[PDB]
Order: structure tokens, then C-alpha cells, then sequence
């Protein structure tokens, strides 16, 4: 009984620690604010579960029922259960809930940024000012001969 | 005299079990019926979703 | 032919969005029930033991 009272009293003392989460101003660059451990661990558990759900969705759209994918799904679910149970045993329920509230707020701001970026493109009339869309990603320079018509001919 | 010492030990362990279980149950009580003490919720079932 | 296959893909994705919206509404309802079940177990089963 005494050992159980000590365990519950430790969870109560852990609950009393206020978790500071950093303000999401969108224009403020890269600065070094350390992410709360609860926010990281809840994000990684949610991201592992999201990857699992996405793999189930991609396999439902691609009619290629490759049978060797079921064993890998069971392993991914057990790995998620063990990590989720670890998170529920390492972090207090209040901190886990506050980390989920922060994750939901971040997801809501990503959707609002996507709404504003597409509205600014419709008000420019047809003048083709191909200005500086800069950064991303890819060009995997390998490929062979083929004739592909550079199709951004207006 | 030995039996009277053993009787005091037995009564102490009986009282410690009573106090131990009352302390244990104080963690499960809902914050509405408890006075103003900072009853920070310990369980997920005690948090307002 | 690619335009027709892409229309069929758009319809499959649209059906899946409807399933996910319905699934998330059900999950929200189930979390609320699980909270009430845990509180009711504490009240009916755990809280009486100190008197016995």
C-alpha cells in the first residue's frame, strides 16, 4: 500500500510542473528554443500512428494487395502500443493533454497558412510574371535521353 | 509482556493499513467535493477534455 | 484515358475522406464515454473499501 501511495504522490508532483510551450509566430526565423520532452514524445507517437494510418490508406487506394504487408502492420501496431504506453508511464496526463492541445493548434495554423497562400495567386491577372519561386527540392540528375517537351510554353 | 508487545505491533500495523488505504483513496476523489486545496488532477479521467 | 483514370482516383479519395470524417466523429464520442466509465468505476468500486 505504501509503495502505491508513493507512486501516485510522484505523479501528483510531476503534474504540478508547468510545461512552457513556445509561441508560434510565423515570420520568426529558426531560433534555438528547446522543445518540451512531452511535446516531442507525444509528436513522435502521433507521427508513428499517422505513418501507420497513411500506410493503410495508400494500400486501400493502390489495389495492389501485396500479402507480405500484414506482418509489418502488426509489428508497427505493437511498436506503437509499447511507445504509447511508455509515454503514458513517463509523462503526466495533464502534460500529455497540453502537448495534444499544442499539436492541434499547430495543425490549425498550417491549414490557415495554406488558405492565405492560394488566395494571393487568383487576384493577379494573366500577366505571366514568372518571378523567383526559390528553394525546393529535387532534381535527381541521373536520368537518360528522353525528349520531354519543356511544357511551360504558355 | 512479549504478547503485550506483539499486541501493540499488531494494532500499529492494523492502524497503518487503515491510514495507508485512506491516503490511497484520497488520490481518487474528485476535486468538486474536496475543499480549495490544489488538487491537481492525477488521472486522465479527472481532466476536463 | 489518363484523365478518366484520374477522375476515378478522385472519387475513391473522396469516399475515403467521408469514411475518415465519420470515424473521427465516432472516436470523439468514444473518448467521452471512456472518461465517464473510468469515473463511474472509481465511485462504485474503489471509494467504498476504506469503510470495510
Amino acid at each position: 500500500i505504501q509503495y502505491r501511495c508513493e507512486q501516485l504522490q510522484e505523479i501528483r508532483r510531476a503534474s504540478q510542473r508547468e510545461v512552457m510551450f513556445s509561441a508560434v509566430d510565423p515570420d520568426l526565423s529558426s531560433s534555438t528554443f528547446l522543445e518540451p520532452e512531452v511535446l516531442r514524445d507525444v509528436r513522435e507517437v502521433c507521427k508513428l500512428r499517422f505513418k501507420f494510418l497513411r500506410s493503410l490508406h495508400d494500400d486501400s487506394i493502390s489495389s495492389s494487395v501485396h500479402p507480405g504487408k500484414e506482418d509489418l502492420r502488426s509489428l508497427s501496431h505493437q511498436q506503437w502500443m509499447s511507445m504509447a504506453e511508455k509515454v503514458w508511464n513517463t509523462h503526466t496526463p495533464n502534460h500529455i493533454l497540453a502537448a495534444l492541445e499544442r499539436l492541434t493548434l499547430n495543425s490549425t495554423q498550417e491549414l490557415k497558412k495554406l488558405q492565405f497562400s492560394q488566395a494571393a495567386d487568383l487576384s493577379k491577372g494573366p500577366s505571366c510574371q514568372l518571378k523567383e519561386f526559390s528553394e525546393p527540392i529535387t532534381q535527381s540528375r541521373s536520368c537518360n535521353e528522353s525528349t520531354h517537351l519543356d511544357p511551360q510554353e504558355t | 509482556h512479549l504478547l503485550r508487545v506483539t499486541n501493540k505491533k499488531l494494532n500499529h500495523e492494523l492502524q497503518s493499513i487503515v491510514n495507508g488505504v485512506q491516503t490511497l483513496m484520497s488520490f481518487f476523489s474528485t476535486p468538486e467535493t474536496a475543499c480549495e486545496l490544489s488538487s491537481q488532477p492525477i488521472f486522465l479521467s479527472q481532466l476536463l477534455l | 484515358q489518363n484523365i478518366q483514370e484520374a477522375c476515378l482516383l478522385l472519387d475513391k479519395k473522396q469516399k475515403h475522406i467521408q469514411i475518415l470524417i465519420k470515424g473521427n466523429s465516432s472516436s470523439k464520442s468514444q473518448i467521452r464515454r471512456s472518461s465517464v466509465e473510468a469515473q463511474k468505476y472509481v465511485q462504485d468500486k474503489l471509494l467504498p473499501w476504506p469503510q470495510e
